[PDB]
Parts: structure tokens; C-alpha cells; sequence
């Protein structure tokens, strides 16, 4: 939204930038009059051939006069129309590359100094204005926003007045050469312009926002993926997938429709365009047999005033581009103005010699940028003498670290003085202040340089005898000696990271050759291990003894040498004194004393869409004929200026011209049917495939097992992208660029035969001119793409050195040294600047000469054209056709390059989405082999298992396990703690087979049995179980699949369940829907009706996952109580948290370290002391302990 | 894609 | 009389 | 579009 002033966005530009500015627009608008000028000579071209080929034919009588008279008014007026353009060209070279030289070399300069002083001003601004912003939008807003500059006074200005001069150099000649055609051209200038773009808007249709068709599925896919285990668990895959199907069926139906809505409107556009088109030159003709213009006029008028016309269309881009740099320049701008109130880039005050430092804090009150909210500080008394070292201490709030914030002046205090010396601290130079002051942090920070340059960040005049001398005397001297390197060993966040007392010890020799008066510690023996903390401590003291100080810690053992120690309560000053006095005091301080103490070949996919042997014949044979039928288009224009041109006797004429104006419009029709045939055809192939793609993806991905869906690298959202994303892809490649490829050699190879067969050696040239031009333009763009990637490449380097610069900050005001990092700043920038000026002149150029070859390839083009093949008995009438005809081929070519990155990402989307297929599990559901037993009671035998979760290969949770539980009894399991005691259900459930060991059920090997079979006589029940959105009865009937459960039956397991208190109050009953979409319940509701599906499917083995995890008061009782009544009757494992509740079970299982430790019945474990015992003791003692 | 520019 | 506008 | 580069 805000904007900027015109002139002020351009504040830096002086001098030679004007001017570049200058000569550069001037350059531009010549550049730009310079086409409609080319189409203006091609009248008179048109006109001298049009003499000739009216008198040509008005003879019949002579032949020998008509090779004297014709041939020298062609020699001397081609001759004279060549030489024109041969002078256009070289102007339009010249223009071209004072142009975007000098409009680059501009923005160059500019930017350079716009990227200098916004970094100075980013650096001068003070800390408050750094509290109440954020950094990483800032060094962003830095390099991205400085880009939008560049952009916006970059070489788009002179191309959009070049755009306006073509569009007024348009419209001069077109109204000059004739006011009524131009008119009537304005009449049908409101839809053409509006189809083109419809059209342009809806070959834009690839990008994702599908989602809102594809949502509907996606979400049925999400809850699904999301919830994988209980459709594992109850094997329900088979509908989770026809769901899908059903969605998809929805999805690809939507499809065709928008297919053919969007083929029926592009088709009409190009019909509109085809027709007004035709119909201005219908009327045109309607005035060249009135003998009102020139038959060359007309094309002159028509191409020059449409020329025109799109270049407003062409034009508009540009203003944009500068609209938003306006819009950038403002923030950055914003930062640069700003004058701050503190400085420290101000070269101002006192600076003070042989300061004593006396310091006194006189009644401050502060508060931080938090303002209203919270004042910290209310008011303040304290003296420290010179000399002294003075120790502030404080049980919460860090108004203690507020002094030292206000001592460096970092804030200016609300009221109140700070007086070091008896000056008032903001009578003194800030930097001068800064300088006499020494700081020492909690968390020491070193920038990424040498140890030696890091000392060198206390001055930036040392030598390494100072350094040495500095490391010596904090006693670092050894630690680092003995480091490789020596003093030229690294240090940052990224390589050498060490001890923190050693960075600590680096930051006071920093600090230490600072040779300050003033020393400031906060903290700094603080946040470090105890041992290092003497070391660092006996440096600290060294740090003294030439020095004023204030010192801040929780650390009572480096207090008691101070002269004076200070406390503070609720930001008010109140003990001061020596420690006895302070014991003595008995106050705060004795308080806290006595507290503490890609690319490849991929046919298969094509071969998945060969379902469809139909479908795509249709599209390319249809595709083939209209690109056989595009060039006839160029055919009939030949011919229609043609015949008017080899007219010879006028009676003939005006007859013709409507029979040809007639079929012009013929053509136009049957490009109705045709385009949106291929369209319609290719459009419904693929939203079926995307059917069988999604399908096959999908379903394979429930053929997976869990130990796939608990990989890091395959999470729900990534699956359901993965799963969107390559579908929608290769649909884009299979899809319409094919077809309009097709079309296009279809029409390059029409185009060619024709233009061929007529013109001999005419085509043979231009075939030599059009290759090479088009190449050009390529090698172009790969240059700009390097030149792109390089200069990324340097300003990355240089916005490093920002980013490490503005981050910690708040230290580099601390030890000044900005004037450093501004230096360091423009030394990394003027590499950039150099590569910035040969970009201009490279990117002038390759301009000049593709548009250079463009204008003379068109002087060889009518040169030829005359002279050597109209000399002989070739004629006009084919040249006009063979143009149009080659460079409609080309042009068409041109959108082979333009759609070549499709398939390629199509690829790289349809490398994954075979492979994914073609992926097979350990375990797969699908498979219908298994013994199906014939045996109902079960029994459960846990033999010597050893278990490692396939992600985390480390901690094993399984080693050795071995149970065994008879029918109908339940098996209590009690662990230490993790899923040692679920893995069990989960195993049984076979999710995954164990490394070593094995598991029966009936005495039969679960591994050889069947997976389905096996999980079909499972009851599971977990913590929080997910249901999915639907009637609470299809939730219930979810238990059993493979077959329809009755109603009476989920009322009886409802009734089993206890539920039936919600089921029967709710409006809706058993069809009320559940799963936030429709409504909402609580835990007991849900996990009452997870028993309810878990004994509808009648099993023989239940299985109780930590039920009552998640609940509280009765509802605890009341689950419990349902299921307590849903086991005796089965055999069960219960893995339950609450073992008052475990109290009645056959047998318990204390599990340790993946070994059963503890077994037997409640009072045998309880006749045992030990880990269950314990277990039961503890949360027991809670219960008491709440009374 | 005929002329004037689509 | 090729695409641009001739 | 179909295995080279279109």
C-alpha cells in the first residue's frame, strides 16, 4: 500500500545517472518509433509491386516492354526499401544498447549506494528501536527489498517507454495514413484484447488450486492416513480405498465438465479474434475498391495501429514493476531518514581524560519498551566509589541487570541521571563512552574470524603482544596455545565450538584490551560448569584492580570481596553495606544466603494411460488437421493481398475478395470444432488416468505396513503431497502441451512443405536466417540466467556478513567497531559492483544483436525476395506467403521451448508415484494366503522375543520376553515404563515380527499364519481413539468388516458398552454424526464406543492400551466399570496405568528392560517385596497423600 | 496464436 | 506478416 | 511432453 515519492526514489541518482537516464529514454522512444516505421515502408513496398502487378497483367499484348520499365522501378525502389532497412537496423542495434546499457548502469550505481546507507542506517539505529523489532524480517526485508529496487529503476523503464513510443509512433502513422480504418479497428478493440487474455489466463490452469476440487478426497486421504493403525487394526482398507475411489469418481467428473467449459470459451475466443480480425480487412478491402487507399496502406495502417494497440498489453507490466519499488523503497527509506535520538555514529560531547569513575544512579525510574505494562525500576539511590567494586543482588525481575543496561546507556531512563565521573552520562560522546566502559556477559558471543581478530574487535590497533599479553593476563593463554592454529585458529556458531568458560575467558581478554575505566559484570560466572567458573573466576578478579566495577550474579561465593553489596526489592534499592552488616541486617540478603545455602526414460506410465488406445488418436488427428489448418490461415492472406496484387483488370476483383474474406472466416469456424476436440479429447484422458494413478498410488499405500509409517521421511502431510502433487503433475505433461506440440510440428511442417514447394531457394534462405536468430535468443537467456545465479552468488556472501553483523548486535554497539563491519560490509559489496557494470554492458549487447538480426534478417528476407527471384518469374504473392508461413512455424516452435520444463518435473513426479507402486512390504494384508485356523479359544505364548522399533535401532525395549496366558483370563501387565507393555499388543497385532524369538496364538506361529485372520480376532483398544466422520453406528460397524453388522447387534454391544445413555438422548441416535464435522463429545463417550466396535467383533482376545489414560472423576469409574464388564468372558492383556484396578486379574506381569521380572497373582506379588510392590506402594501413597 | 498474439 | 506484426 | 522434451 504506501508509496513513495518520485523524486526521493531516485535521491541518489546525480550527475551521469541522470543523464544515462536521459540518453537512455531518448534511445528507448527512438528504439520504440523505430517498428511502427518499418511498417510504414512496407506499404510502399506493397505499392511499388502493386503497380507493377496491376500493369503486369493490364498488358496481354507485349511481353519483351515489361521487362524494362517494371524491372527498373523494382530495382531503384527495392533498392531504395533495402537500403532503408539496412538503416533501420543499425540504428535499433545502436538505440537498443544505449538503452539497456545505460539503464542498467543506472540501477548499478543506485542500488550500490542505496545498499550502503540503508546498512550504515540499520547500524545507527539504537537498541530500543531493536527491542520493538524483528531482525530476520529486517536482513530480509534488506535483501529482498533492495532486489525490488533494483528491479524497479532497472533497464523495465526504458522498455516501457520504448512500449509507449511504439503505441504513439503506432497510432501517428496508423491515423495519418488513414483516419478510418484506425476507427474501426477502435470498434472492435473491446473483445480481442479481453479473449487474448481469457484465453492467456486459461492455459494458466496447471498451478495447484486444484485443492478445492481435490479437498474433498484429500480429506478422506488425511483422516485416513492419520489414523492408519486403527484401519490396520480392523482392516478396513478395502473401504477406506473405495471411499477414495468414489471421491476420485466425483473429482474426475467435476473435471470433464471444467475441461469442456474451458475448451468451449477458448475456442470462442480464438473464433472472436478470427473474426474481427478478418472482418477489419474485409471492410478494408470494402475501402481499396472504393479506390479510397492503397492496397499497401491498408497493411501499413492495420499492422502499425495493432502494433499499437499491443503494446499497451505488452507496456503494463513494466509500470508494475516500478509500482513495487516504489512500494520497497518506502521501508527502506523509512529506516534511512530516521535520525536516531542516541547516535553513536555522532561525533559530539565530551570526552573526559583521566576519568576516576565515581559513578551514581539519582533516582531512576526506567521501564523497557514494554512501556505501561510493567515499570521495573521505582526510582533508585546507589554510589560507587572509585576504586570499589560494588555487588548488586536480587531475588527476581533482573532490575539488578537494569543499571548495567542503563550504564552503557543503551536507554536513556524515564527520569532520573546516571552520572559516571560527576558529568551527566549523556553529556558524553556515546562512542567515547562505549570506549571507556567494559562489558562482560552471560553468554559470551564471537564473531567468525581468528582469536586474534576477535581480540581485535576490543581495538582495531593491536598487535599480538596486546593480544597475548590480554589472553595472559585472563589466563586463556595456555587453553588456546595449546588449540591447533594458535592465534589463527576459528571460532562462530558454524566450526570450533568450545567450552563456554573459554569463550567467556576469549570475551573478557576482548573486553580486557579494552583498557576501560569502567568494568560491567553480569552474570558472566553465571550459566557455566563449576570447575571452568574458578578459572574464569580468577580471571574476572584479574579483570579488577585497575578498574571501577559493578558486578551482578546469583553467585554468593564471588560477592563476599566486594566493598559493597546492594539489594533490591520490587525495584526499590534498600540493603547496602558490607556482607557482616548485611548478615547482621538479617534482611533480604541473609535471606537468600540462608535460601541457597533425474531425467530418464519412463514408457510405463504411458503404458498405464494405453488403457486408453482411443481418446488420443482423436486429439492428434484432430490436432494434426488444425495444424494442417493453421497455416491456411497464412495461405488465403496471401492471396487475399495476392490476387488484389496480380489483380491485373479491377472488374474481377472485388468479387474475389469476398469469396476469400468468406473461407478467411471458414477457417476460422471449423478452428471451433477442432480445437475443442484435441482439447476436450486430451482434457477427459486426463482426469481418468489421475483416477487410476491416485487409485493405484493410494491403494498401494495401504498395502504398506507400520513400520513405513513410522519413517521420519513419511508423515501424513508429506504422504497426502506426495500423493496430490505427482498425479496432478504428470496430468499436465500427458495433458495439453502434447497436443499443442503435435499441432505445432503439425504446422512448422505444413508451413514448410507448402512455403517449399512454392518458393525455390526463397525458403532455402530463411531456414538459414530463423534457426540461428532463435538459438541466439537462447544462448541469451542462459547468460542471464548465469549472470543471475553469480551475482546471487556474491551478495549472499556479503548479506552473510550482514546477517552475523545484525543479529548480535546488541554486543557490537557494545564494543563499538560498527565503522568495522560498515567497512567489511562495502568491501563484500564492491565485488558485486564491478560484476554490476559489466552486466550492463553485456546485457546491451546481446540485446542489440538479437534485435539487430531480427530487422536485417528481414532485409535479406525481401532483398532476396526482390532483385535475384522477381527478376526471374517468381513472384510476389508467394514471398508474403512464405513468411508469414516460416515464421508462423517458428513462432510455433517457439512454444516447444516454452512448455519443455513440464515434462520434465513431470518426470521427476512420475519417477516417484512407479516406484511408490512398485514398493512391497514385509507384511502385506493383501496377500489371501495364511491358515485361516479352525479354532476358536485362544491362548498366547511370548517365547525369548527381542524387539527393536525399526526407527530406532538403539535402545532396544524387547529382550527375551516370554508370557503365556490361557483363555479366558486376563493378563494384568505392569513396566517400569515405555512401550515394553504396548508392544506386546502391537506385536500380536503383528505390525511388526520380532529380530529374534517368536509368538503363538492357538500354538500356531503367528508369523506363518494369516495377517488378517490374525488381527480378526483382536479387540484392540488404545489411549485416544480416532473415529472417523460418520454415523456413531458406522463407527460401531467399523469392528467388523467383510461383512454389514446388524442394528440390533451394535444396540447389543452399545448396551455392553454402556453407552447407550448418549445414544438414546441424542437427537439423531445411532445416525448422529461424530468426529468434529458434524458434532462433538467427550473421551468417555469415544473410548465407550471403541469398546463398543471392540466387542461387536465379538473377539476372544481383548486388548486394553492404557484405556483410561486420558480421563478423570467418574468417568474413569464408569469406563472401567464397562470394561471390566467386557472381559472375564475373554481371554485379555490389560497394560493399564491404574493398578488398584489391576488388583483383580488371573496374573500380573511386572516387565524389566524387555525381561519379565515379577509374576503371579496379586497377593503372591504381594507377599513378594519388590518392583510391584513398590509400583502399588507409591501411586497408593498419592492417593493418601491428596486427603 | 494466429496473428495478433495467441 | 509473421506473428510480431509485419 | 512425452519422453524427450515436450
Amino acid at each position: 500500500k504506501p508509496a513513495v515519492s518520485v523524486l526521493t526514489m531516485f535521491r541518489y541518482a546525480g550527475w551521469l545517472d541522470r543523464l544515462y537516464m536521459l540518453v537512455g529514454t531518448l534511445a528507448a522512444i527512438i528504439h520504440g518509433v523505430a517498428l511502427p516505421l518499418m511498417m510504414l515502408i512496407f506499404g510502399d513496398m506493397t505499392d511499388s509491386f502493386a503497380s507493377v502487378g496491376q500493369v503486369s497483367k493490364q498488358s496481354t499484348q507485349m511481353s519483351e516492354a515489361d521487362k524494362r520499365a517494371m524491372f527498373a522501378k523494382l530495382e531503384e525502389e527495392m533498392t531504395t526499401y533495402a537500403y532503408y532497412y539496412t538503416g533501420i537496423g543499425a540504428g535499433v542495434l545502436i538505440v537498443a544498447y544505449i538503452q539497456v546499457s545505460f539503464w542498467c548502469l543506472a540501477a548499478g550505481r543506485q542500488i550500490h549506494k542505496i545498499r550502503q546507507k540503508f546498512f550504515h542506517a540499520i547500524m545507527n539505529q539504537e537498541i530500543g528501536w531493536f527491542d520493538v523489532h524483528d531482525v530476520g524480517e529486517l536482513n530480509t526485508r534488506l535483501t529482498d527489498d533492495v532486489s525490488k529496487i533494483n528491479e524497479g529503476i532497472g533497464d523495465k523503464i526504458g522498455m516501457f517507454f520504448q512500449a509507449m513510443a511504439t503505441f504513439f509512433g503506432g497510432f501517428i502513422i496508423g491515423f495519418t495514413r488513414g483516419w478510418k480504418l484506425t476507427l474501426v479497428i477502435l470498434a472492435i478493440s473491446p473483445v480481442l484484447g479481453l479473449s487474448a487474455g481469457i484465453w492467456a489466463k486459461i492455459l494458466s490452469s496447471f498451478t495447484d488450486k486444484e485443492l478445492h476440487a481435490y479437498a474433498k478426497a484429500g480429506a478422506v486421504a488425511e483422516e485416513v492416513l492419520a489414523a492408519i493403525r486403527t484401519v490396520i487394526a480392523f482392516g478396513g482398507q478395502k473401504k477406506e480405498l473405495e471411499r477414495y475411489n468414489n471421491n476420485l469418481e466425483e473429482a474426475k467428473r467435476l473435471g470433464i465438465k471444467k475441461a469442456i467449459t474451458a475448451n468451449i470459451s477458448m475456442g470462442a475466443a480464438f473464433l472472436l479474434i478470427y473474426a474481427s480480425y478478418a472482418l477489419a480487412f474485409w471492410y478494408g478491402t470494402s475501402l481499396v475498391i472504393s479506390k479510397e487507399y492503397s492496397i499497401g496502406q491498408v497493411l501499413t495502417v492495420f499492422f502499425s495501429v495493432l502494433i499499437g494497440a499491443f503494446s499497451v498489453g505488452q507496456a503494463s507490466p513494466n509500470i508494475e514493476a516500478f509500482a513495487n519499488a516504489r512500494g520497497a523503497a518506502y521501508e527502506v527509506f523509512k529506516i534511512i531518514d530516521n535520525k536516531p535520538s542516541i547516535d553513536s555514529f555522532s561525533k559530539s560531547g565530551h570526552k573526559p581524560d583521566n576519568i576516576q569513575g565515581n559513578l551514581e544512579f539519582k533516582n531512576i525510574h526506567f521501564s523497557y519498551p514494554s512501556r505501561k505494562e510493567v515499570q521495573i525500576l521505582k526510582g533508585l539511590n546507589l554510589k560507587v566509589k572509585s576504586g570499589q567494586t560494588v555487588a548488586l543482588v536480587g531475588n527476581s525481575g533482573c532490575g539488578k541487570s537494569t543499571t548495567v543496561q542503563l550504564m552503557q546507556r543503551l536507554y536513556d531512563p524515564l527520569d532520573g541521571m546516571v552520572s559516571i565521573d560527576g558529568q551527566d552520562i549523556r553529556t558524553i560522546n556515546v562512542r567515547y563512552l562505549r570506549e571507556i566502559i567494559g562489558v562482560v556477559s552471560q553468554e559470551p558471543v564471537l564473531f567468525a574470524t581468528t582469536i586474534a581478530e576477535n581480540i581485535r574487535y576490543g581495538r582495531e590497533d593491536v598487535t599480538m603482544d596486546e593480544i597475548e599479553k590480554a589472553v595472559k593476563e585472563a589466563n586463556a593463554y595456555d587453553f588456546i596455545m595449546k588449540l591447533p592454529h594458535q592465534f589463527d585458529t576459528l571460532v562462530g556458531e558454524r566450526g570450533a565450538q568450545l567450552s563456554g568458560g573459554q569463550k567467556q575467558r576469549i570475551a573478557i581478554a576482548r573486553a580486557l584490551v579494552r583498557n576501560p575505566k569502567i568494568l560491567l559484570l553480569d552474570e558472566a560466572t553465571s550459566a557455566l560448569d563449576t570447575e571452568s567458573e574458578a578459572v574464569v573466576q580468577a580471571a574476572l578478579d584479574k579483570a579488577r584492580e585497575g578498574r571501577t566495577t559493578i558486578v551482578i550474579a546469583h553467585r554468593l561465593s564471588t560477592v563476599r570481596n566486594a566493598d559493597v553489596i546492594a539489594g533490591f526489592d520490587g525495584g526499590v534499592i534498600v540493603e547496602q553495606g558490607n556482607h557482616d552488616e548485611l548478615m547482621r541486617e538479617k534482611g533480604i540478603y541473609f535471606k537468600l544466603v540462608m535460601t541457597q545455602t533425474p531425467p530418464a526414460s519412463f514408457w510405463r506410465i504411458l503404458k498405464l494411460n494405453s488403457t486408453e488406445w482411443p481418446y488420443f488418436v482423436v486429439g492428434i488427428f484432430c490436432a494434426i488437421i488444425n495444424g494442417g489448418l493453421q497455416p491456411a490461415f497464412s495461405v488465403i492472406f496471401s492471396k487475399v493481398v495476392g490476387v488484389f496484387t496480380n489483380g491485373g483488370p479491377p472488374e474481377t476483383q472485388r468479387q474475389n475478395s469476398n469469396l476469400f474474406s468468406l473461407l478467411f472466416l471458414i477457417l476460422g469456424i471449423i478452428s471451433f470444432i477442432t480445437f475443442f476436440l484435441q482439447g476436450f479429447t486430451f482434457g477427459k484422458a486426463g482426469e481418468i488416468l489421475t483416477k487410476r494413478l491416485r487409485y493405484m498410488v493410494f491403494k498401494s499405500m495401504l498395502r504398506q505396513d507400520v513400520s513405513w509409517f513410522d519413517d521420519p521421511k513419511n508423515t501424513t502431510g508429506a504422504l497426502t503431497t506426495r500423493l496430490a502433487n505427482d498425479a496432478a503433475q504428470v496430468k499436465g505433461a500427458t495433458g495439453s502441451r502434447l497436443a499443442v506440440i503435435f499441432q505445432n510440428i503439425a504446422n512448422l511442417g505444413t508451413g514448410i512443405i507448402i512455403s517449399l514447394i512454392y518458393g525455390w531457394q526463397l525458403t532455402l534462405l530463411l531456414l538459414a536466417i530463423v534457426p540461428i536468430i532463435a538459438i541466439a535468443g537462447v544462448v541469451e537467456m542462459k547468460m542471464l540466467s548465469g549472470q543471475a545465479l553469480k551475482d546471487k552468488k556474491e551478495l549472499e556472501g556479503s548479506g552473510k556478513i550482514a546477517t552475523e553483523a545484525i543479529e548480535n548486535f546488541r554486543t557490537v554497539v557494545s564494543l563499538t567497531r560498527e565503522q568495522k563491519f560498515e567497512t567489511m560490509y562495502a568491501q563484500s559489496l564492491q565485488i558485486p559492483y564491478r560484476n554490476a557494470m559489466k552486466k550492463a554492458h553485456v546485457f546491451g549487447i546481446t540485446f542489440s544483436f538479437t534485435q539487430a538480426m531480427m530487422y536485417f534478417s528481414y532485409a535479406a528476407c525481401f532483398r532476396f525476395g526482390a532483385y535475384l527471384v522477381t527478376q526471374q518469374l517468381m513472384t510476389f504473392e508467394n514471398v508474403l506467403l512464405v513468411f508469414s508461413a516460416i515464421v508462423f512455424g517458428a513462432m510455433a516452435v517457439g512454444q516447444v521451448s516454452s512448455f519443455a520444463p513440464d515434462y520434465a518435473k513431470a518426470t521427476v513426479s512420475a519417477s516417484h508415484i512407479i516406484r511408490i507402486i512398485e514398493k512391497t512390504p514385509e507384511i502385506d494384508s493383501y496377500s489371501t494366503q495364511g491358515l485361516k485356523p479352525n479354532m476358536l479359544e485362544g491362548n498366547v505364548q511370548f517365547s525369548g522375543v527381542v524387539f527393536n522399533y525399526p526407527t530406532r535401532p538403539s535402545i532396544p525395549v524387547l529382550q527375551g520376553l516370554s508370557l503365556e496366558v490361557k483363555k479366558g483370563q486376563t493378563l494384568a501387565l505392569v513396566g517400569s515404563s515405555g512401550c515394553g507393555k504396548s508392544t506386546v499388543v502391537q506385536l500380536l497385532e503383528r505390525f511388526y515380527d520380532p529380530m529374534a524369538g517368536s509368538v503363538f496364538l492357538d500354538g500356531k506361529e503367528i508369523k506363518q499364519l494369516n495377517v488378517q485372520w490374525l488381527r480378526a480376532q483382536l479387540g484392540i483398544v488404545s489411549q485416544e481413539p480416532i473415529l472417523f466422520d460418520c454415523s456413531i453406528a458406522e463407527n460401531i460397524a467399523y469392528g467388523d468388516n467383510s461383512r454389514v453388522v446388524s442394528y440390533e447387534e451394535i444396540v447389543r454391544a452399545a448396551k455392553e458398552a454402556n453407552i447407550h445413555q448418549f445414544i438414546d438422548s441424542l437427537p439423531d441416535k445411532y445416525n448422529t454424526r461424530v468426529g468434529d464435522k458434524g458434532t462433538q463429545l467427550s473421551g468417555g463417550q469415544k473410548q465407550r464406543i471403541a469398546i463398543a466396535r471392540a466387542l461387536v467383533r465379538q473377539p476372544h482376545i481383548l486388548l486394553l492400551d492404557e484405556a483410561t489414560s486420558a480421563l478423570d472423576t467418574e468417568s474413569e469409574k464408569v469406563v472401567q466399570e464397562a470394561l471390566d464388564k467386557a472381559r472375564e468372558g475373554r481371554t485379555c492383556i490389560v497394560i493399564a496405568h491404574r493398578l488398584s484396578t489391576i488388583q483383580n486379574a488371573d496374573l500380573i506381569v511386572v516387565i524389566q528392560n524387555g525381561k519379565v521380572k515379577e509374576h503371579g497373582t496379586h497377593q503372591q506379588l504381594l507377599a513378594q517385596k519388590g518392583i510391584y510392590f513398590s509400583m502399588v506402594s507409591v501411586q497408593a501413597g498419592a492417593k493418601r497423600s491428596l486427603e | 496464436x494466429v496473428x495478433v498474439x495467441v
